[PDB]
C-alpha cells in the first residue's frame, strides 16, 4: 500500500522508535490491571526493493 | 520569532573524552532542529537532524538527545569519544518556522604542555627594498597558545611596531603556531646594529631570544 | 450512506505505537494520514487480518 | 506511523512506529461516523392559494 | 557527486548591488528548495531566503526589502541579488539545499558551496607585494616561507611548489596593517639539507585583483 502513495521504485525501510521518554519511546499498554512499556525495536527495522 | 540559546559558550576535553553541548528553543519546536559542525575558513556540514538521527557520513560517535515529546525546548548533542579531529565550532539551528541558528560553542582540545621551537627569517633584500625593513620571528607547533613575544632592538625594547598572528588549534596534535613581525623602515633598520625577538612560554625553563645583526647572510 | 441511532460497541483502548483489540479493515490494509507531504502528521495503518 | 523528513536522497522512506497521540486509538473507529443536525421546515412553491 | 560552486563581486562600494551566481552539478534543481545563507562575524549565521526551479521565492522578512533570487533550470544554475549595501552586509555568503518538496518539515542545510566573500567599503582594490623569507644559519633545522603584503580585500591563497608541498606549512590568518590595507606569512619547518635540493617556491593568488605570483624563497 505505501507504495502506491510513494511511487513503486521507492526503496522503503522500517526503523525504531529515535529517543525520549519511555513512555513515548515504547508501546506502552495495559494487560490484566498491569502497565507495560515494551522495545519494539525487533519489529521494525526490515528493508524493502 | 523562534530563537536558540546554545551552551556553554566556549569549551574544552582531553582525547577520550566524553562532551556534551546544550541548545534550547526560546519557545517549543517539536523536533524539527539540526546540529553543525565548522571547521574555521569552510563551510559549516550537518551532524545530526530531527535533533536525532544521523547524516550519512557522521562517524557514529557523534549523537543527539532530547525528551522526545511533541512539546521540547531542550536538545543535547554529545560527543561520545573525543578525538583530535574534532576541534571546530558547533552550531544548533532550528526549522519550525523560518530557519534560525544558535550563537555557536567552540570545542578546543587540552594536551600535555609543548614548548615552541622558536626560528627567525632574516629580511630577503627584496623585503628591506619595500622602505618598510621588517624581521620575522615565530614559535611552532607549541602548548598551550599563552606564549608571548617581545622585540629589542639595539636590545632596546620596542612597542606598536611590531604584531602578531595565531593559527586555528592543529587537528593533528591539538599544538598552535604563533608569528610576530618586527616592522621597521628602512631608515631605523639602518639605524640599528641589532633586532631580537624574545619569547615567553609556559612549557620554556627560561625566555628564548632569537637575533640577526645586520652585515650577517 | 445509512443513518442510524448509535454507534456499534467502541472499546476504550489505551496504546502508543500499536492499536489493539480495534476494529480490522474490510478486504486489505487501509492507510490513512490527514496531508501525507507534511511529516508532522502520523499514518494511520488499519490491518485486514488481525496479527496477534 | 511517522516518516521521517530527510532533506536527503529521494530514492527512500523510513518510517518510524510513532508514538502518537491518545485519540488516535479510537479515531480509527470514529472514521466511520458523522453527526447532522435535522433542518425540517422548508419552503417550495406551487401553483396553490388559501382561501379567503 | 552532488555539490555546487559559487562566485560574484568580492568588493562593493557602499549602495551598490550584489550580485552572486550558484551552480549545482550532478543533479537538477528539481525536488528541493534552494537557499542562501550568510556569515559575519559579529552575528554568526543568517538565513536570507529561499527559491526552487519554478523560480517562485520567499525571503526573511528584514532581507525582503532589499533581497532578490532568480533560478537558471537550463545551466542548472541559481543567483541572488541584494540591493542598497552597506558595511554591514560584509562577510562570507553560501548557497546551500534546502527542503525537499514531498517533506514540508525538512529545511535543514544538506550540502553546502566553497562560499565567497563580500567586503563593502568605499576602499579601492590592491594586489600583493610578496617577500620571501629566508632561513636563519633555532638553526639547523630551521624554518623558510613568504611574507604577502599590502592588499584588499581579503582573500589571498598561498601554496608551496605549486601545491606539491604540503605538510609542516602553517599559513596565518590576516593582519590588518598600518595602511588598513592586508598582510600574512606562510611558513614551513626545514632540514638544513632540503635546502641543498629543493627549489622552494610559494604561489600566491590575489583573486580580486586576479594577480597570480609564483615567487621563489633564497637560502641566506
Ligand atoms: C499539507 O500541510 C502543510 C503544513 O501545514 C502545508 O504546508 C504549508 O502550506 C502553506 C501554503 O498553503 C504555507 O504558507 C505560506 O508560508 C510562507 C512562510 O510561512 C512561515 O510561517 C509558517 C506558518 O506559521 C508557523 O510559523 C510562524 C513563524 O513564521 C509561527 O509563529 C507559527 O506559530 C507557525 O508555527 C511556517 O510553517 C513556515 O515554515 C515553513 O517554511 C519554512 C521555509 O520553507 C521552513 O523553514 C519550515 O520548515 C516550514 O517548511 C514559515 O515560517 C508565507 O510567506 C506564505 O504567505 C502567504 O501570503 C502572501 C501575502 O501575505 C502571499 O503572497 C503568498 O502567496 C501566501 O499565500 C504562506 O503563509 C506554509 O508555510 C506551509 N507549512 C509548512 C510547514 O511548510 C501543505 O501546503 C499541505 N498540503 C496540501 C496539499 O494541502
Ligand atoms: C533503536 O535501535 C538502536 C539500535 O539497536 C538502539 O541503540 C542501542 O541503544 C542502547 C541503549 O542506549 C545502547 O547500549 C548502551 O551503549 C552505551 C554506549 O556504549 C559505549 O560507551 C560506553 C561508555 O563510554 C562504553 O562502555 C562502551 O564500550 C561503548 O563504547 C553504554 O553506556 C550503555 O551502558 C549501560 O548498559 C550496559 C549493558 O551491559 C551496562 O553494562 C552499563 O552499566 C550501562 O547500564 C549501553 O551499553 C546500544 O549501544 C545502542 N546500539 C547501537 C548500535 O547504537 C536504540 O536504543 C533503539 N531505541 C529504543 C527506544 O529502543
Ligand atoms: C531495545 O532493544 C535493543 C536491541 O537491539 C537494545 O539495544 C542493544 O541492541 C544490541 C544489538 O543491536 C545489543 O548488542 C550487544 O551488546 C553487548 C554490549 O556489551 C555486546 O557484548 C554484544 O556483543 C552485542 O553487541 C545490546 O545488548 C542492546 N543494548 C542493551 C542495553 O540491551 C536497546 O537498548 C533496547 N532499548 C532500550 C531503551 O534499552
Ligand atoms: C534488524 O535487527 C536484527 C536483530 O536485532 C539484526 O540482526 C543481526 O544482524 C547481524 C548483521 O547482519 C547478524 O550477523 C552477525 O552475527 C554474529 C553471530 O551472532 C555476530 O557475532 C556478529 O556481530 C553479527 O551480529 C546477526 O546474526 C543478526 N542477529 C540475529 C539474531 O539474527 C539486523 O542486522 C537488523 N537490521 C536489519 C537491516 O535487518
Ligand atoms: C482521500 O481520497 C480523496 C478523494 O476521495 C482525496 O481527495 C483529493 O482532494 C484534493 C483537494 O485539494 C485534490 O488535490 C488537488 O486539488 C486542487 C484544488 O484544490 C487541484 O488544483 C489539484 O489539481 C489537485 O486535484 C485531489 O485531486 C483529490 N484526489 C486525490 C487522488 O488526492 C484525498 O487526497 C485522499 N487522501 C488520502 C490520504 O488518500
Ligand atoms: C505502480 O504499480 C501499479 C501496480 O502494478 C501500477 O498500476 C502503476 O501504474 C505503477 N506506476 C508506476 C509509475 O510504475
Amino acid at each position: 500500500q505505501l507504495r502506491k502513495h510513494f511511487g513503486n521504485n521507492t526503496i522503503i525501510r522500517f526503523a525504531n522508535s529515535s529517543g525520549g521518554d519511555l513512555e513515548v519511546t515504547t508501546h506502552s499498554f495495559n494487560c490484566g490491571g498491569e502497565f507495560f512499556y515494551c522495545n519494539t525495536s525487533g519489529l521494525f527495522n526490515s528493508t524493502w526493493i | 520569532d523562534i530563537q536558540m540559546t546554545q551552551s556553554p559558550s566556549t569549551l574544552s576535553a582531553s582525547v577520550g573524552d566524553r562532551v556534551d553541548i546544550t541548545c534550547r528553543a526560546s519557545q517549543s519546536i517539536s523536533r524539527w532542529l539540526a546540529w553543525y559542525q565548522q571547521k574555521p575558513g569552510k563551510a559549516p556540514k550537518v551532524l545530526i537532524y530531527e535533533a536525532s538521527l544521523l547524516a550519512n557520513g557522521v562517524p557514529s560517535r557523534f549523537s543527539g538527545h532530547f525528551n522526545g515529546r511533541e512539546s521540547a525546548t531542550d536538545f543535547t548533542l554529545t560527543i561520545s569519544s573525543l578525538q583530535p579531529d574534532d576541534v571546530a565550532t558547533y552550531y544548533c539551528q532550528h526549522y519550525m518556522a523560518d530557519p534560525r541558528f544558535g550563537q555557536g560553542t567552540k570545542l578546543e582540545i587540552k594536551r600535555t604542555v609543548a614548548a615552541p621551537s622558536v626560528f627567525i627569517f632574516p629580511p630577503s633584500d627584496e623585503q628591506l627594498k619595500s622602505g618598510t625593513a621588517s624581521v620575522v620571528c615565530l614559535l611552532n607547533n607549541f602548548y598551550p597558545r599563552e606564549a608571548k613575544v617581545q622585540w629589542k632592538v639595539d636590545n632596546a625594547l620596542q612597542s606598536g611596531n611590531s604584531q602578531e598572528s595565531v593559527t586555528e588549534q592543529d587537528s593533528k596534535d591539538s599544538t598552535y603556531s604563533l608569528s610576530s613581525t618586527l616592522t621597521l623602515s628602512k631608515a631605523d633598520y639602518e639605524k640599528h646594529k641589532v633586532y631580537a625577538c624574545e619569547v615567553t612560554h609556559q612549557g620554556l625553563s627560561s625566555p628564548v631570544t632569537k637575533s640577526f645583526n645586520r652585515g650577517e647572510c | 450512506v445509512s443513518t442510524v441511532q448509535c454507534t456499534h460497541g467502541i472499546k476504550p483502548v489505551v496504546s502508543t505505537q500499536l492499536l489493539l483489540n480495534g476494529s480490522l479493515a474490510e478486504e486489505e490494509v487501509m492507510i490513512r494520514s490527514e496531508n501525507i507531504t507534511n511529516n508532522a502528521k502520523n499514518i494511520l495503518v488499519q490491518f485486514n487480518t488481525p496479527v496477534q | 506511523l511517522t516518516r521521517d523528513g530527510g532533506s536527503t536522497n529521494s530514492t527512500t522512506e523510513t518510517f518510524r512506529p510513532g508514538g502518537g497521540d491518545m485519540r488516535d486509538n479510537w479515531r480509527s473507529e470514529l472514521y466511520k461516523y458523522k453527526v447532522v443536525k435535522i433542518e425540517p421546515l422548508g419552503v417550495a412553491p406551487t401553483r396553490c392559494k388559501r382561501r379567503v | 557527486q552532488v555539490q555546487l560552486q559559487q562566485w560574484g563581486a568580492g568588493l562593493l562600494k557602499p549602495s551598490e548591488t550584489l550580485s552572486l551566481t550558484c551552480a549545482l552539478y550532478g543533479r537538477s534543481l528539481n525536488g528541493n528548495y534552494w537557499s542562501w545563507i550568510r556569515q559575519s562575524p559579529g552575528k554568526g549565521l543568517e538565513w536570507i531566503g529561499e527559491i526552487n526551479h519554478s523560480g517562485s521565492t520567499y525571503f526573511n522578512p528584514s532581507f525582503k526589502s532589499r533581497v532578490a533570487m532568480s533560478v537558471d533550470t537550463s545551466k542548472s544554475q541559481f543567483s541572488l541579488k541584494l540591493n542598497s549595501v552597506t558595511a554591514a552586509d560584509t562577510g562570507i555568503y553560501f548557497c546551500a539545499r534546502g527542503k525537499r518538496y514531498s517533506a514540508s518539515y525538512s529545511n535543514y542545510f544538506g550540502v553546502w558551496g566553497q562560499g565567497t566573500q563580500v567586503t563593502v567599503s568605499s576602499a579601492s582594490t590592491k594586489g600583493p607585494s610578496v617577500f620571501p623569507l629566508a632561513p636563519s644559519s633555532s638553526g639547523g633545522t630551521a624554518a623558510l616561507g613568504c611574507l604577502v603584503k599590502d592588499y584588499f580585500p581579503e582573500p589571498v591563497t598561498v601554496s608551496w611548489n605549486s601545491g606539491a608541498l604540503t605538510s609542516g606549512v602553517h599559513t596565518f590568518p590576516a593582519v590588518l596593517q598600518s595602511s588598513g590595507l592586508y598582510s600574512l606569512s606562510s611558513v614551513v619547518t626545514v632540514p638544513s639539507s632540503s635546502l641543498g635540493t629543493q627549489t622552494y617556491i610559494c604561489n600566491v593568488n590575489h583573486k580580486p585583483s586576479n594577480t597570480k605570483v609564483d615567487k621563489k624563497v633564497e637560502p641566506k
